[PDB]
């Protein structure tokens, strides 16, 4: 690399990130925040994914 | 790390806030499979890995699923069922010296 | 004297050469005794979009 | 200016120094270390320029 080069042959800095989802436990939540729980009635839930 | 030897870590056990990858201008590449971008926050994921490495800018577009190229064949293939992002930008400054 | 410039206008940036930074913003003369250093800025002075 | 464009658009920082030596004492001077004064014999001297 030199800073010379054209955009093809400069350097590019790459993260891949890979979620995997399985039937374990989800670990990587988001930053959603948690309310309290509402029972015997209809309601639209999240329950961690 | 360089490309052939890609460096994964495991992220885990916390909670990851997407939207300071997002919002942020810096990232030229930006591109998710499998999932939309915008609705990264609300999924919650089991594990995630962090792989990392620098290539030129043709090589980029090699990072995706079903490309071909050198990148892809030698050094750094995604399956064609991949779910995640691919998030990509300049570094001229920090891996280029004169010479 | 500091500026920011881009890449194809580096070389209007010596004595005794036109263009429009020469001409309309930035003139060297032809008696110059000094420096020209010049650097690629791409990580400060760029933003997507 | 867009990261992903070329070079020939891509920023570059610019800073051009001009020294001017007049017949004026020198205030601008690098960093070479002042000998002790030997005096009576033939020497090389520098004296503030």
């Amino acid at each position: 690399f030199q800073p010379t080069n054209g955009v093809g042959y400069q350097p590019y800095r790459v993260v891949v990130l890979s979620f995997e989802l399985l039937h374990a436990p989800a670990t990587v939540c988001g930053p959603k925040k948690s309310t309290n729980l509402v029972k015997n009635k209809c309601v639209n839930f999240n329950f961690n994914g | 790390a360089s490309v052939y030897a890609w460096n994964r870590k495991r992220i885990s056990n916390c909670v990851a806030d997407y939207s300071v990858l997002y919002n942020s201008a810096s990232f030229s590449t930006f591109k998710c499979y499998g999932v939309s971008p915008t609705k990264l926050n609300d999924l919650c994921f089991t594990n995630v890995y962090a792989d990392s490495f620098v290539i030129r800018g043709d090589e980029v577009r090699q990072i995706a699923p079903g490309q071909t190229g050198k990148i892809a064949d030698y050094n750094y293939k995604l399956p064609d069922d991949f779910t995640g992002c691919v998030i990509a930008w300049n570094s001229n400054n920090l891996d280029s010296k004169v010479g």
